[PDB]
């Protein structure tokens, strides 16, 4: 979940994967966490503060 | 600063004055790149602005460590014209060589640590100084040696198509689709190899690692390749050892050394031509003095 | 085809004289910075060491009607 | 009377210009980095 | 008199985090972002004003 | 306190000792009086793609 | 320049033709010697453009100082 | 496949050959050396003035002691 | 007799030395000339 991963294209040698922190909540993908858990979310964050 | 302290005791045997020095990680990005590998291997090497040269002193094993200023990150600890020579490795074959010039440790050496520029890469070095105690010719040399060589070799490969009508054949059977009428421009393959070839040089290549044999049994079963890709879609790789896959993909233009002298350069579709390795005693002799 | 061989290899001439064209601009616009650094620092050395000697003629001369 | 005025006054004469060179490096080096640099 | 010139873009790059820094690449520590100088952001255009 | 790059263009850029090297001071416009002869020459004979 | 946005649409012949204005003597002393009459035109008219820079500016500085006490102090006599 | 193949190599192609073309200039290093000349120039000129005013210094020295 | 010892001994340790700057700008303004060009 807090890395996003991917292949890049093989030249010289066998290609290998590269990783990326999502570095934040929000880049998680909307299959895993759709757009109307954000907006709960958010609401709830400002009840709290 | 203990590898300090650990080299003096045996530090003379090698050279007689050396300088201390520190490398930030940035800087070490160039040498190993997707990888932060320990430096416990490394071993130096010295260098001199004209054709004498002395090397394998093999000053500091040092540990990494951050400076001692706090706002210091995480850096590797360890004639005013010349390239000295630095090379850096682990137990495993990640090898780097870095270049130093003079003017940054002798002026760098102001005043106990200090930051200089780099000239090779546009970032800072750390030198410090213990408190108790023709400019452009000599980067050229290696340059012009490496592609005269290559030269060499591709007038060899240009006489053997001579020899054989201006015509080739396959030696790797790899089944092509039948479908190049002049897809990929048959001719283009050979023109953007050749470009690949004479253009690329670095001091690993594969006819540097095969004209150092250590035996006469084993290297003549041993070949030595590096392929690079078509067009600089990436990086290339220098020195793979054969104890064909390449001949299968394409937009791999394919370079193979024996130890013997003969050069092979495979194109995609499983083509060879062959050519010839010809080094006069002296620049064998200062390949011998730099890789070995 | 022998005539796109030579092709080829002007154009490996050309690119390996552009890139060593371009590197030693580079390389000598970095060397004459550090240079023009060398000389600054040199230089205010050198008005350091002017000012130390001007302020040594005054100290020497606040003691003058002593030595009198 | 005399020596307060001279090994003063030439004192300052000399310093006020001793500093003008330093400032006229500072501004001649930083013109030629940003002209041509 | 004092207007600036050409509108530019200059890329900055930065470590990340200690607690996000754990990754064998040095490269993918890193992040990066663009920022436009001298430039301003804009709204979309009509045809006759474009 | 983590190590930051702005690379301009093609330049790199790390140390603030490096900021005479690549950024400009541009003063107000009462300051800047002085010296908008050559800010017009750098903007009419300047080059300004390198 | 490798591209630049096409020349705004703009009249001709202003220099000469409408005005006779302060600027004109000092904007006499630029001349063409080298350059074609198109970029000698353009060049022209950007001196143009940054006088007129400069007497805006030079005349706002004057508009800003403010209003005397002493002028409104012999309004009596 | 071969199509797919073919294209993403001729479009490393169409990169790697528009990358090609790069340029050189001289008449820079030339301005920049006279730019040394003119500040060699302009400095030696200001050591002489600076140099005079000190020579004068004695002079004022040795004379207002006639005042007294 | 005292300032006749002060007033131009530290005169020549003044001049002396404003030719200091000047030799070392003459030779290292060639050096840039010969060195890096």
């Amino acid at each position: 979940p807090l890395y996003d991963i991917y292949i890049g294209r093989d030249a010289g040698e066998r290609a290998r994967h590269r990783a990326v922190h999502r570095l934040m909540v929000g880049n998680l993908p909307t299959p895993l966490a759709p757009a109307a858990f954000q907006e709960a979310r958010g609401q709830q964050f400002e009840t709290a503060t | 600063m203990d590898v300090h302290i650990d080299n003096q005791v045996l530090s003379g045997l090698g050279t007689p004055l050396l300088v201390h020095l520190f490398v930030p990680d940035t800087v070490m990005a160039e040498l190993c790149p997707n990888r932060v590998p320990n430096c416990e291997g490394a071993w130096c090497q010295t260098l001199f602005s004209d054709r004498t040269g002395l090397t394998r002193v093999c000053r500091v094993f040092a540990a990494r460590g951050m400076l001692p200023g706090r706002p210091s990150h995480r850096g590797t600890f360890t004639n005013p014209f010349h390239v000295a020579a630095l090379r850096f490795y682990d137990e495993g074959g990640l090898v780097g060589e870095l270049q130093i010039y003079y003017l940054s440790l002798f002026e760098g050496a102001k005043r106990l640590v200090r930051g200089i520029a780099h000239i090779f890469s546009p970032h800072a070095l750390y030198v410090v100084t213990y408190p108790e105690l023709s400019i452009l010719g000599a980067p050229e040399r290696e340059f012009r040696f490496l592609i005269s060589v290559a030269l060499r070799i591709s007038a060899s490969f240009r006489e053997k198509l001579a020899m054989q009508a201006w015509t080739a054949q396959q030696e790797i059977p790899v089944v092509i689709p039948t479908s190049y009428s002049r897809i990929y421009k048959n001719s283009d393959l050979i023109r953007e190899a050749f470009f690949t070839v004479q253009t690329r040089v670095s001091w690993e290549s594969c006819w540097v690692k095969a004209t150092i044999s250590n035996a006469p049994k084993t290297p003549d079963a041993c070949l030595w390749i590096d392929s690079h890709p078509l067009y600089e879609e990436g990086a290339s790789a220098w020195g793979k050892v054969i104890d064909v896959a390449l001949g299968t993909d394409g937009h791999c233009v394919h370079l193979a050394t024996t130890s013997d002298g003969q050069a092979f350069l495979v194109l995609p579709g499983g083509f060879v031509i062959k050519g010839q390795l010809a080094l006069t005693p002296e620049e064998r002799g200062y390949i011998l003095a730099r890789h070995g | 085809s022998p005539e796109a061989l030579e092709l080829a290899e002007r154009e490996a001439e050309r690119a390996r004289s552009e890139r060593w064209d371009r590197c030693a601009q580079v390389l000598k616009n970095r060397l004459l910075r550090v240079e023009l650094d060398g000389i600054m620092r040199d230089h205010l050395a050198r008005a350091e060491e002017i000012r130390q000697d001007l302020d040594a003629v005054v100290a020497f001369s606040d003691g003058l009607e002593s030595m009198q | 009377s005399q020596a307060s005025r001279v090994l003063s006054r030439f004192v300052s004469q000399l310093r006020r210009k001793l500093e003008r060179s330093t400032h006229r490096l500072i501004a001649d080096l930083e013109r030629l980095k940003f002209l041509y640099l | 008199m004092t207007c600036p010139t050409f509108t530019r873009a200059v890329r900055v790059s930065v470590d990340n985090d200690v607690t996000q820094q754990l990754a064998p690449n040095p490269a993918d520590k890193r992040t990066e972002q663009t920022v436009l100088v001298n430039g301003l952001v804009a709204f979309a255009f009509s045809e006759r004003t474009r | 306190d983590r190590a930051p790059q702005i690379i301009i263009g093609n330049e790199v850029y790390a140390d603030t000792l490096a900021a005479p090297q690549f950024i400009e001071r541009v003063g107000n416009m009462d300051e800047m009086a002085a010296q908008f002869v050559a800010l017009y020459g750098y903007r009419v004979n300047g080059d300004h793609d390198h | 320049m490798a591209r630049r946005l096409p020349k705004p649409t703009l009249q001709g012949r202003l220099e000469a033709d409408f005005p006779d204005s302060p600027l004109l003597p000092k904007f006499q002393e630029l001349n063409q010697n080298n350059l074609p009459n198109d970029v000698f035109r353009e060049a022209q008219r950007s001196y143009l453009v940054f006088l007129t820079s400069q007497f805006c500016y030079e005349e706002y500085v004057q508009r800003t100082f403010g209003v005397p006490r002493r002028q409104r102090a012999i309004d009596k006599r």
